[PDB]
């Protein structure tokens, strides 16, 4: 649900972040451009530095992440 | 201190340029040059360290960072 979502994170179904190539590390700020005002529909939750959304919009967090070199990680919800 | 200018680069293959993440690290509050991909100061009393930079293009990628002085403020 679009709503719930957005508007309070829940009833999400995809949790996804951008990762360095080879550490696999978290990279907030790379998810964080790529999230909340900047992908319409997306929740940003800023404690975990994850980007959340019911609708499936992985392909296109996929391209902003990949756009900075980076991998994406995803949990289903 | 003078002007540095950088790229943010690949920790791979010679170390290309990966010029979305030096545009994400620029915006630092510098500006970006879209033919030769560096991120040069505003002013020269406006700079940024190569130190500062280096933090930045961590923030967006694996990424390491190729610095120089700015010719335009030597």
């Amino acid at each position: 649900n679009n709503a719930f979502c957005a508007g309070f994170g829940l009833s999400c179904k995809w949790e996804c972040w951008c990762t360095a190539h080879g550490t696999g590390n978290e990279l907030r700020y790379a998810t964080a451009a790529g999230c909340g005002d900047h992908l319409s529909k997306s929740y940003y939750d800023a404690r975990a530095g994850h980007c959340l959304f019911s609708d499936d919009l992985r392909n296109q967090f996929y391209s902003h992440c990949s756009s900075l070199n980076n991998n994406m990680s995803c949990r289903s919800l | 201190p003078r002007p540095v200018m950088c790229q943010c680069v690949d920790t791979t293959n010679g170390g290309v340029r990966l010029d979305a993440v030096t545009r994400a690290a620029c915006s630092i509050d510098g500006y970006y040059t879209e033919k030769d991909g560096f991120c040069r100061a505003k002013y020269s009393w406006d700079l940024f360290t190569s130190g500062q930079f280096y933090q930045a293009c961590l923030r967006y990628s694996h990424a390491g960072t190729n610095c120089q002085p700015d010719p335009q403020y030597e």
